[PDB]
RNA sequence: GAGACCCGUGCGCCGCGCUCUCCCCCCUC
RNA sequence: CCGUCGGGCCCGGGGGGCCACGCGUCCCCCGCGAGCGCACGGGGU
RNA sequence: GCAGUCGGCAGAGCGAGAAAGAGAGUGGCGCGGACGCUACGCCGCGACGAGUAGGAGGGCCGCUGCGGUGAGCCUUGAAGCCUAGGGCGCGGGC
């Protein structure tokens, strides 16, 4: 289960960096980059991720699905939202609430949307 | 409906009253005063009508954000701080400025403001310091008094008059108001003896002469 | 539904406020209690010395069975009875001061540790100002400082000290579960003693601090607390 | 200056199991929230036997 | 928690013991009132010299 | 327009024999030889002036070459009127006998 | 203009002079990284007055502001560009900082993206 | 604090006592 | 018999402080009032 | 101490001197709610801190080489070396 593959994962991992006194996961459905059970993006039944779109506007959203667990190709649902913030982070916040889809993720990725949104809107 | 009532005890000392428990009880007649048992404004629109929404969503968030802090009690803002001043400072008193472009002269304090700063004027006339603010702790008070209980002071001479603003010219309400202020406490200056030559003269220290042992 | 819930736990809320209230009347009539307690004991000291004096004979009071023991001497060069001594007197640093209730078991241990302690019968002002600050409690064996009433009345409240004024009561007037209300006291922890020392190395009586000062115990209390 | 002896202030009884098996540190993970946060105490018996070495859990035979 | 001083610090002195609010009550109105006997008596013999 | 400061002398560091505290100094003010009259001092502001060769910037002016070490008077040192007072920076000890301006205006009177 | 930290604690130090080798003033041989002195007549090991300190782990930082930057911030080494995107996240606190070998046509590549990112770089403008 | 009959710091624990849900009188602007 | 700012919630009969202030019955004795603030109040604004 | 992040499948309790249940039944508009939790983690209280010989623990201290890994770095400049530059770490060192 989730948490013999984190007692697997959790020092010996390739997405694992340990530098500077500090440590980090470049997992892809990782919210935060942070190595730790709870934002682990690969042991989880249920994963939420949040990355910038295929084009340079829009979030996209990274839903893992119930049944092919075993079958990475037909796993991930990947919805992109071209919208204004407020609007995005309206769209996130009922997929992760109103579905009750792993719901402790639900302002980081409010908050991973933010910062890709900023990231996304131009520096003068 | 009540017309509020002032508190029935008097201040004995600080955190105390006078009368205990049943006595405050019997002078608030308790035992006759038995007693038994926003978010969404609705707009036309051109449709229909809608029901907007005030207080929106924040378009943006933060990646950390710093908690709440803990409560606090006896912590207050300077505009509520309670002022004290010295005991030798009463309206009326000469003052020796200690700090600024005015150091060592002396000047008539009139009345404390409500920041605690000292309104002060040693008339211009005699010492170019106009009505301007001082601090109690960077002026000496001497013991030597006017008696200015019949000087009417402006009640507009704030400290939202005082403050600074951004160059500097002075003001036509500004240059009436220090006079006046010096037409009225100038004649009671002018009537006791050599006191507008102590005025223009400047505070300094001397050989042998030491604030520890000089009384003023 | 919830509407009958939200009054039972209102209810509860209630109820443990008026105990609350209850147990807060108790304190100040029991404190109130013990102020009369300490006026009758000094005021029959004193007509008990005057009906002996009108009479030409000696009142002679009672020996004093509270002793409030500091330690002056330091950890270095001790011989092994005072030491044992001493840490069975929970006087593990200098001036570090306990409470003693006196007998001729506790006497003689004094006897032995002279050199080390400066000792004498305190004040009721002494256990006041002693217990309010540099009360320390022993809960569960960590040092809590006595801020609360409840932090006194969890761990002696089963020998009816609940508040500061029993603890101060029981050890003052040396009581019967005395033994528990000064092992609840961690031994107090007190500062340098302000305006120097007369000498330490020597005994009171000859001129110096170790020793039973009698009743002049109170004046080093004032300089040490 | 402090009258005390510091010879035996550290305990010498195991923390967690010094075996690195993960299927009995899930088994201790499942086991100190048992252990303390109910008021068993055959829980904190179970938690301080998963502690143990190998020679300090002797196994038990049928009879 | 803060260590305060109940010696030094009146409500956490009342929090410790609530009849310490009516013991510096007293001795506080029974000394104003000694102090104005005192008063009373000091006036009472300059006056007594005034006979 | 003229002095408003005391003279005061750093007579040293707070110091036993064989271990000095530079971070607090010991004042000598002229006028005072009794710990009664220290009175009036503690709480004081006392400054150090001395220049340099770089100018600094000077509040209210123009640079020039002064440079202070600010400082206030903490309490007294001794029976014979010497003061201890705290810096800012603990003062150098290349100014030990030299002048200390005792200001008037931390004023409790 | 710059980016700041989320919070700025004052970065108490209690000591800041490096901790240097008994006796290496006196030697080229002797390099003043620390080692600890174990001879039996040594003065610093007996920590007589008025001699070179010992580490302590009394003088070790405060834990909120140990290895913080006196920017206010915590460096974490970056390699190249998809080693930014770990610090997304931690960009109010950790900054970047691009390793010594990372060449000046990468470097480029990596300050433009950490600008874009909101990502203090310790070393924005190195190679060019 | 409201509470399944409502969704509000995003100043509250303990402990002290202030006023109002009663009615009059005196004094000062 | 005398004495005690004695002890009895200062036993009992003919100006000043009290963490005393519903009523009804039986006998003994001579559980949810409401609001408003102020603060020596769970570590600086 | 914390798996209780128990949320329109909601109701946000468990510091409080006194063994135990914020138990359950039946007769008499507006769609909202910080952080956390590498559980080998994080948080809270209290006491303590000398050290030769000696013992033990932790080293995101360091060197070399091997097995995995970093869609790593590198002729738009690697190793090495120098540096009155900027820093981090109690320190080894980086
Ligand atoms: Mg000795
Ligand atoms: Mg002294
Ligand atoms: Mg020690
Ligand atoms: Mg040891
Ligand atoms: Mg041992
Ligand atoms: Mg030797
Ligand atoms: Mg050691």
């Amino acid at each position: 289960s989730a948490h013999l593959q984190w007692m697997v994962v959790r020092n010996c991992s390739s997405f694992l960096i340990k530098r500077n006194k500090q440590t980090y996961s470049t997992e892809p459905n990782n919210l935060k980059a942070r190595n730790s059970f709870r934002y682990n993006g690969l042991i989880h039944r249920k994963t939420v991720g949040v990355e910038p779109a295929a084009d340079g506007k829009g979030v996209v959203v990274v839903m893992k699905r119930r049944s092919g667990q075993r079958k990475p190709a037909t796993s991930y649902v990947r919805t992109t939202i071209n919208k204004n913030a407020r609007a995005t982070l309206s769209s996130i916040r009922h997929m992760i609430r109103k579905n009750k889809y792993h719901p402790d993720l639900r302002m980081a990725a409010i908050r991973r949307a933010s910062a890709i949104l900023r990231s996304q809107k131009p520096v003068m | 409906k009540g017309k509020p009532h002032c508190s029935r005890n008097p201040v004995l000392v600080r955190g105390i009253g006078r009368y205990s428990r049943s006595a405050m009880y019997s002078r608030k007649a308790l035992y006759k005063r038995k007693y038994a048992a926003l978010a969404t404004v609705t707009k036309p629109v051109g449709g229909g009508t809608r029901v907007v929404k005030l207080r929106k969503m924040p378009r943006y968030y933060p990646t950390e954000d710093v908690p709440r802090k803990l409560l606090s009690h006896g912590k207050k803002p300077f505009s509520q701080h309670v002022r004290k001043l010295r005991a030798s400072i009463t309206p009326g008193t000469i003052l020796i400025i200690l700090t600024g472009r005015h150091r060592g002269k002396r000047v008539v304090f009139l009345k404390q403001l409500s920041s605690g700063l000292l309104l002060v004027t040693g008339p211009l006339s005699l010492n170019r310091v106009p009505l301007r603010r001082t601090h109690q702790k960077f002026v000496i008070a001497t013991s030597t008094k006017i008696d200015i209980s019949g000087v009417k002071i402006p009640k507009h001479l704030t400290d939202a008059y005082f403050k600074k603003k951004k160059k500097y010219e002075i003001t036509e309400q500004r240059k009436v108001d220090q006079k006046a202020v010096d037409s009225q406490i100038l004649p009671k200056i002018k009537a006791v003896p050599q006191l507008q030559g102590y005025l223009r003269s400047v505070f300094a220290l001397t050989n042998g002469v030491y604030p520890h042992k000089l009384v003023f | 539904n919830f509407a009958e819930l939200k009054i039972k736990r209102l209810r509860k809320k209630f109820a443990q406020k008026m105990l609350r209230k209850a147990r807060r009347k108790l304190i100040y009539e029991k404190a109130k209690h013990y102020h009369k307690e300490y006026r009758q004991m000094y005021r029959t000291e004193i007509r008990m010395a005057r009906m002996a004096r009108k009479a030409g004979n000696f009142y002679v009071p009672a020996e004093p069975k509270l002793a409030f023991v500091i330690r002056i001497r330091g950890i270095n060069g001790v011989s092994p009875k005072v030491r044992k001594v001493l840490q069975l007197l929970r006087l593990r640093q200098i001036f570090n001061g306990t409470f003693v209730k006196l007998n001729k078991a506790s006497i003689n241990m004094l006897r032995i540790v002279e050199p080390y302690i400066a000792w004498g019968y305190p004040n009721l002002k002494s256990v006041n100002e002693l217990i309010y600050k540099r009360g320390y409690g022993k809960i569960n064996k960590k040092r809590i400082a006595l801020t609360d009433n409840t932090l006194i009345a969890r761990s002696l409240g089963k020998y009816n000290i609940i508040c500061m004024e029993d603890l101060i009561h029981e050890i003052y007037t040396v009581g019967k579960h005395f033994k528990e209300a000064n092992n609840f006291l961690w031994p107090f922890k007190l500062s340098s003693p302000r305006g120097g020392m007369k000498k330490k190395t020597t005994h009171f009586v000859e001129g110096g601090d170790a020793g039973n000062r009698e009743d002049q115990i109170n004046r080093l209390i004032r300089r040490m607390n | 200056g402090v009258d005390i002896r510091h010879n035996k202030d550290r305990k010498v009884r195991r923390k967690e199991p010094k075996s690195q098996d993960i299927y009995l540190r899930l088994l201790v993970k499942l086991y100190r929230f048992l252990a303390r946060r109910t008021n068993s105490t055959f829980n904190q018996v179970v938690l301080k036997r998963l502690f143990m070495s190998r020679t300090n859990r002797p196994p038990l035979s049928l009879s | 928690v803060l260590k305060k001083n109940p010696l030094k610090n009146l409500r956490i002195m009342l929090k410790l013991n609530p009849y310490a609010k009516t013991m510096r009550r007293n001795t506080i109105l029974r000394q104003a009132r000694n102090h104005k006997l005192r008063v009373e008596r000091a006036a009472a013999a300059l006056a007594a010299k005034s006979d | 327009s003229g002095r408003l400061w005391c003279k005061a002398i750093f007579a040293g560091y707070k110091r036993g024999l064989r271990n000095q505290r530079e971070h607090t100094a010991l004042l000598k003010i002229e006028g005072v030889y009794a710990r009664d009259e220290t009175e009036f001092y503690l709480g004081k502001r006392c400054a150090y002036v001395y220049k340099a060769k770089n100018n600094t910037v000077t509040p209210g002016g123009k640079p020039n070459k002064t440079r202070v070490i600010w400082g206030k008077v903490t309490r007294a040192h001794g029976n014979s009127g010497m003061v201890r007072a705290k810096f800012r920076s603990n003062l150098p000890a290349k100014a030990i006998g030299h002048r200390i301006r005792v200001m008037l205006y931390p004023s409790r009177i | 203009a710059a980016l700041r930290p989320l919070v700025k604690p004052k970065i108490v130090k209690k000591r800041t002079k490096k901790f240097i080798r008994h006796q290496s003033d006196r030697y080229v041989k002797i390099k003043r990284n620390w080692r600890k002195p174990r001879g039996i007549d040594n003065r610093v090991r007996r920590r007589f007055k008025g001699q070179i300190l010992m580490p302590n782990i009394g003088y070790g930082s405060n834990k909120k502001t140990k290895h913080m930057l006196p920017s206010g911030f915590r460096k974490f080494l970056v390699h190249n560009v998809k080693e930014l995107e770990v610090l997304l996240m931690c960009n109010k606190s950790y900054c970047a900082e691009i390793a010594h070998n990372v060449s000046s046509k990468n470097r480029k590549a990596i300050v433009e993206r950490a600008a874009q990112l909101a990502i203090r770089v310790t070393n924005p403008n190195a190679r060019l």
